[PDB]
């Protein structure tokens, strides 16, 4: 009954930015937190930051300090994950999560991720 | 007259505004005392406990020490918990009730109830949260019921305001029922917060989960105080039902206001909220108490009046 | 940080096998612990937190153990919908880690 829908595939040229999504069904954002998870074919999942669509409060990993911005707004009720200056290094599939127990954090429902892509074609 | 009662849903809670409309809505159903903020948020955890294959060497003074055992751990587990995720408050001491000093003429209740910090209330209060002392107390009965009434009285006992829990879940006699005593931790709470509530109820239950336990937990009570003019065993297994929540309504009438009239604070224009209560289940064996068996065994400088 | 270590990247099994998997963490997390799967496909689902607490819906074969710094998660009767990629994730320090993740397969020859 919980979804959350992410947008499609995306192909960028190095250097510029990218506006990902996460559209949320069968709850309001304003619940819970809505997380972005990083995952490289070689490197494993990393977990970028989170966000809290009641009052907007964003904290990140601090890898991603200067990359990511993450933003929500609850009249879509959609998530949204930003990635600046992207390089060759930033192509992975960004997947987007929530969780509702808040001592355990466990993630609990998943989005099918997007791909992305980052070369000079 | 009498305490008045008034329910919201947990759902979306907000304190009514203070003087944001000057006159209420004719066909508002709010009462019109639910005006201001809470003088306080009591947040109750209702532990129980069971002794599973209870058998006759147990003795009276085990059924209040295996679960009383527990309320030092889980005091301080409570007290230092923190929201490792937070976005707002992380720690009780942002949110919980601020306490200076007893009235004057309490020094008989003096390190019997909290000062100088957080206003958490427990067992453990009269062993002053030192389990070693708790450890070395030679009766524990005697010290919980040094402080009782000979008769029935107004203001609410020591042994009711740290146990916050009716008399008839808690005495000597649950011994012969082979039951157990179950006692609360009382947090009082200035501030209201759902993200810390909520991860401090889970963290709870992660620790101690309950097995058998569909608490609804969807309503906050306030009551309202008005003004006073005169001018073989088979060990009962925990059980959590409609009757576990609302147990506050069992206690005494005068509980509340006795509590916050000791820290000079008056209830007698203004409101509190009850919190839905935090199920913590204790799982004990006979073998703890066996091994905890203490000299002075069966004698206790404390007789219940039984004529 | 906290490191998550899965000692084995890809991990050979046989159809109604039990299979354990675990991995290790850099420093005490107190219990603090997830289980994902990932199909082949994409999705991810989760299948245990805390410890050996399972997720509503996950089937009773999946059970989890552990503490300290070591951790199992192990599988009664492997499916054929069982064969994807499992990550164990920590939650005790806030940045969160996941493990390298171990890969399941089916025995030949
Ligand atoms: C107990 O509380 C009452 C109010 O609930 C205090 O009464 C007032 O206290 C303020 C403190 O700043 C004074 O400015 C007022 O003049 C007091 N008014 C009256 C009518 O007493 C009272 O002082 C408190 N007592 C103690 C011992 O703390
Ligand atoms: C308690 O829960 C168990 C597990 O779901 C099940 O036997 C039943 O729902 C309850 N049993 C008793 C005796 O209350």
């Amino acid at each position: 009954e919980v979804q959350l829908q992410q947008s499609g595939a995306e192909l960028v040229r190095p250097g510029a930015s990218v506006k990902l999504s996460c559209t949320a069904s069968g709850f309001k954002i304003k619940d819970d937190y809505i997380h972005w998870v990083k995952q490289r074919p070689e490197q494993g999942l990393e977990w970028i930051g989170r966000i809290d669509p009641a009052n907007g409060h964003t904290r990140y990993a601090p890898k991603f300090q200067d990359k990511a911005t993450i933003t929500a707004d609850t009249s879509s009720n959609t998530a949204y994950l930003q990635l600046s200056s992207l390089t060759s290094e930033d192509t992975a599939v960004y997947y987007c999560t929530r969780y509702n127990d808040y001592d355990a954090f466990y993630f609990d429902y998943w989005g099918q991720g997007t791909t992305l892509t980052v070369s000079s074609a | 007259t009498g305490p008045v009662e008034f329910s919201t849903p947990v759902k979306d809670y907000s304190p009514p505004p203070v003087d944001s409309d000057h006159k209420q809505g004719e066909p508002s159903e709010q009462p019109e005392w639910y005006v201001g903020a809470p003088v306080a948020y009591i947040q109750q955890i209702f532990v129980k406990s069971s002794v599973s294959p209870w058998h006759k060497n147990l003795l009276a003074v085990d059924v209040f020490r295996l679960p009383l055992s527990r309320a030092f751990q889980l005091v301080e587990e409570i007290r230092n918990h923190a929201l490792r995720d937070s976005s707002g408050v992380k720690s009780l001491e942002e949110v919980c009730l601020q306490v200076t000093d007893l009235l004057p003429g309490l020094r008989k209740l003096r390190n019997l109830l909290p000062e100088h910090g957080c206003l958490l209330l427990s067992p453990g209060n009269f062993w002053q949260n030192d389990w070693e002392r708790f450890h070395a107390d030679p009766d524990i009965i005697g010290t919980i019921h040094q402080h009782e009434p000979k008769t029935l009285q107004t203001s609410a006992t020591l042994k009711d305001l740290l146990f916050g829990v009716p008399g008839k879940y808690s005495g000597v006699s649950l011994y012969t029922r082979k039951r157990t005593v179950s006692y609360t931790i009382t947090l009082v709470f200035q501030r209201y917060d759902s993200r810390f509530l909520s991860s401090l109820r889970s963290r709870l239950k992660l620790l101690h989960p309950s097995p058998n336990c569909s608490l609804r937990a969807e309503n906050l009570v306030h009551v309202h105080f008005k003004e006073e003019i005169g001018i073989d065993s088979r060990a009962p297994e925990v059980t959590w039902g409609p009757e576990d929540e609302e147990l506050w309504r069992r206690l005494s009438f005068r509980h509340w206001p006795t509590l916050f009239n000791y820290y000079n604070i008056t209830l007698a224009k203004r409101y509190i909220s009850l919190l839905p209560v935090i199920p913590v289940t204790l799982r004990l064996n006979p073998q703890e108490a066996l091994e905890g068996r203490q000299p002075q065994d069966g004698r206790s400088a404390w007789a219940p009046p039984e004529s | 940080d906290i490191q998550m270590t899965q000692t084995t990247s890809s991990l050979s099994a046989s159809l109604g096998d039990r299979v354990t998997i675990s991995c290790r963490a850099s420093q005490d997390i107190r219990n603090y612990l997830n289980w994902y799967q990932q199909k082949p496909d994409g999705t991810v689902k989760l299948l245990i937190y805390y410890t050996s607490r399972l997720h509503s819906g996950v089937p009773s074969r999946f059970s989890g153990s552990g503490s300290g710094t070591d951790y199992s998660l192990t599988i009664s009767n492997l499916e054929q919908e069982d064969i994807a990629t499992y990550f164990c994730q920590q939650t005790n320090t806030l940045p969160w880690t996941f493990g390298g993740g171990t890969k399941l397969e089916i025995k030949r020859t």
